[PDB]
RNA sequence: UCGGCCGAUCGAAAGGGAGUCGGGUUCAGAUCCCCGAAUCCGGAGUGGCGGAGAUGGGCGCCGCGAGGCGUCCAGUGCGGUAACGCGACCGAUCCCGGAGAAGCCGGCGGGAGCCCCGGGGAGAGUUCUCUUUUCUUUGUGAAGGGCAGGGCGCCCUGGAAUGGGUUCGCCCCGAGAGAGGGGCCCGUGCCUUGGAAAGCGUCGCGGUUCCGGCGGCGUCCGGUGAGCUCUCGCUGGCCCUUGAAAAUCCGGGGGAGAGGGUGUAAAUCUCGCGCCGGGCCGUACCCAUAUCCGCAGCAGGUCUCCAAGGUGAACAGCCUCUGGCAUGUUGGAACAAUGUAGGUAAGGGAAGUCGGCAAGCCGGAUCCGUAACUUCGGGAUAAGGAUUGGCUCUAAGGGCUGGGUCGGUCGCGGCCGGCGCCUAGCAGCCGACUUAGAACUGGUGCGGACCAGGGGAAUCCGACUGUUUAAUUAAAACAAAGCAUCGCGA
RNA sequence: GGGCGAAGCCAGAGGAAACUCUGGUGGAGGUCCGUAGCGGUCCUGACGUGCAAAUCGGUCGUCCGACCUGGGUAUAGGGGC
């Protein structure tokens, strides 16, 4: 009951975290998921012909 | 343990010298004929049962035959 | 220990037979003076040599 | 950004031993875990394996260096005198 | 798609304790189905008697264990829980029976 | 003729070191007994059975052809461009190499076990009202075979700048990138033989004073992840530190030799199966607020492995489940002083005291904001300030598939094509947590327990970290890097 | 279990260059807070014919390193260390 509450966001709050918030949720993590899910797409881009070698390769250093 | 694929290499496995007994092991899905030799159980699976019947009266005599039902 | 050589082992056997009661038919010997084992060991109290 | 203004690689010591031990260190460790160009395959990948050993990665060249910088201004000299030596010797 | 679920109340009938037609009359009330109680959520649960056995036969997905759990609102509800017990005595079957001493 | 372990021997129940697992069983033993599945090493002289070696061409003849006879010549295997593969695959002294055989730390990824979520069963719990609810349980060993998955600094084609590929980070490439196609290693995962016959959960029926009894049914389908723990792998960092040895096993180089005259053949075989054997010693139990040491059932000491739910940053503290226990060598009744341990205290706030000793204040997280000085790294959580509950929402942060212009037709379906423009990207499905913002709301209470820095200005000493009088001194003492001096060419 | 965030790297901006600034990434250190461990500051607390011939409570120092620790070895008395 406690656990569907804060999936809508109860009891998460300013007086109930205790850790810091790279610890709750660390920045090196989020790096991580932000790079994967970008490069995928930029992938994924370049063999649908979306984009091509070159623009590919700006995006991928930006 | 050893899985006998085909019918033929399991008779001249039941007839050699060290092939202590055949057991016969009726499931729902299929019969399995295994042969207890000196180094390995070899077992053969039938799916269909004409032939499952078929191999039993094809079996070498002075052999145990026992049934495990 | 669990792990024991074989003279060690042989040595508590010894131990282990020698550690019990006097046979009551001693006491009824002609001038015995034999009241009781006092060399009864017990495990807890006196530790053996070795 | 530019995160150091004066320490760079030293700044691992923290406050410790001293500006001047740290600023003698400091070039001495730039060189020790510097990659140079392998003379042998032309590749960058010639790093410091132990004191005195230094190692290309692609080649699998090893060599025998000096203790933090791939070759010492001392052993250069002596390779030049030798040669000198020996064409001299030599006729 | 048909499920068919069966209950069978024969050994407290027989002995007067309690009486199949005031279950069956517990039952079309108290079902849910999609989370509503009442009108088998549209007719399509439906429940019959043969005087000691009603069968439940539904044409969505529906659970055997419901009826266990609603049997057992049923015993405790007429104090039949301290003698009874729903046992399945079968797939698709549920059976009470007594305690045996 | 060849032959240096160039040195006996001992030295590890945590190093090296072939090969046993599943189920049952006792009052007390089991990876040891029983049942069932394996496996390692050693042996086979009279050679145990197969298979391999290895059994083909040339010429004369006969023979309708096919096929038979004689003679001669081969034959210590074969495939792939390659990486390498196939069931064997002659070979000594000698030589070369490998494995054994290697630190610490970081970051990722794969796999398992556990945890979590959604259903289907079986059995229990609650039912005053509600709860399709809550709880329990819901197997497949070793060893083979096959397939995933992971890895490769392995091969072939080809030749790349408008450089490209690519990681969380990196890093890689004319010494051959990208791309296409292959090869190898690991495979603890899945399926299969083992295997359901066993085990387990339920519901029953008989009894052999104490049945591995008999029987029915079930042992199902999914989803998740910076989760935890093992393990495997990849890639880095650190070292004036470079993190064993030896038994033992293997591969290669070389070709001394051996084997047969064309035979149902030989030498030989790391291939399949079959036969025999594995001696000696240890093995119970405790392993600690009672089986050990401390004179004792002593608040001390004594090396390790496994490790659930909630909260939470967390192996913290607090509560709980499995498992365990009976409060630590006694109880009862009262509730004096004095004590030991723990709290509170109006007004004042160190006036107490050698001395703020002791206690108290502060404390988590978020948003701001931070001085002198400085070896420029720090000081620094400086200092200082605001907020924090509950409830109802709103935004933002992902992954999977499918995008056709159609019968011109028959393999209400399939091969090509006249047959069309998602190209500012849509449609459906599934999914974790996290952040920000808003409204409402409670006697202003909200890090509500637990967890959890008082701060500033200076002076002395020691640079720092480290160490020290076990049992009255942890310091300014010792050490230290740095600096300097001295001896020494064996 | 958290904090700080060294080198290396990416992007953007400013520069004639030299280079500079900003945002990330990265994860160093006899680094910090703090468990287990190791130690033993203060109460000059408890106890002081004790639980104990040195223990206990709270509070403390350190906690990736000159770190903690088992076992095996070596050094023996005017000697060792
Ligand atoms: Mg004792
Ligand atoms: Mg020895
Ligand atoms: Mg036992
Ligand atoms: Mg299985
Ligand atoms: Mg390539
Ligand atoms: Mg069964
Ligand atoms: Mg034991
Ligand atoms: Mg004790
Ligand atoms: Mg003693
Ligand atoms: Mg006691
Ligand atoms: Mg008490
Ligand atoms: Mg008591
Ligand atoms: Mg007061
Ligand atoms: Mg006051
Ligand atoms: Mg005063
Ligand atoms: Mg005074
Ligand atoms: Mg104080
Ligand atoms: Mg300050
Ligand atoms: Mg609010
Ligand atoms: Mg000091
Ligand atoms: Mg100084
Ligand atoms: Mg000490
Ligand atoms: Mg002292
Ligand atoms: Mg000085
Ligand atoms: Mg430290
Ligand atoms: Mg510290
Ligand atoms: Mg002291
Ligand atoms: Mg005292
Ligand atoms: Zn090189």
């Amino acid at each position: 009951k406690n656990t569907l509450a804060r999936r809508k966001g109860r009891h998460m709050g300013i007086g109930k975290r205790k850790g810091t918030a790279n610890a709750r949720m660390p920045e090196k993590v989020t790096w991580m998921r932000r790079m994967r899910i970008l490069r995928r797409l930029l992938r994924r881009y370049r063999e649908s012909k979306k984009i091509d070698r070159h623009m590919y390769h700006s995006l991928y250093l930006k | 343990p050893r899985k006998i694929e085909e019918i033929k290499d399991f008779l001249l496995t039941a007839r050699r010298k060290d092939a202590k007994s055949v057991k016969i092991k009726k499931n729902k899905d299929n019969v399995k004929f295994k042969v207890r030799c000196s180094r390995y159980l070899y077992t053969l699976v039938i799916t269909d049962k004409e032939k499952a019947e078929k191999l039993k009266q094809s079996l070498p005599p002075g052999l145990a035959v026992k049934e495990l039902k | 220990s669990s792990h024991k050589t074989f003279r060690i082992k042989r040595f508590l056997a010894k131990k282990q037979k020698q550690n019990r009661p006097i046979p009551q038919w001693i006491r009824m010997k002609t001038g015995n003076k034999i009241r009781y084992n006092s060399k009864r060991r017990h495990w807890r109290r006196t530790k053996l040599g070795l | 950004a530019k995160r150091t203004k004066k320490v760079g690689i030293v700044g691992k010591y923290g406050t410790r031993y001293g500006a001047s031990l740290r600023k003698m260190v400091k070039k001495i460790e730039i060189s020790q875990h510097a990659k140079y160009t392998c003379s042998f395959c032309g590749k960058t990948k010639m790093k410091r394996r132990a004191v005195g050993i230094w190692h290309c990665g692609s080649c699998m060249k090893t060599v025998a260096g000096g203790a933090w910088t791939y070759n010492t201004t001392s052993a250069v000299t002596v390779k030049s005198a030798i040669r000198r030596l020996k064409e001299l010797k030599d006729q | 798609q048909v499920l068919k679920f069966t209950l069978d109340c024969t050994h407290p009938v027989e002995d007067g304790i309690m009486d199949a037609a005031n279950f069956e009359q517990f039952l079309q009330e108290r079902i849910k189905v999609n989370g509503k109680a009442g009108n088998l959520g549209g007719g399509v649960v439906t429940i019959e008697r043969s005087k000691s056995k009603i069968t439940v036969t539904s044409e969505v997905p529906f659970s055997k264990r419901y009826l266990k759990y609603l049997t057992k609102k049923y015993l405790k509800k007429n104090n039949l829980r301290d003698w009874l017990r729903v046992v399945a005595n079968s797939k698709e079957s549920y059976e009470l029976r007594y305690f045996q001493i």
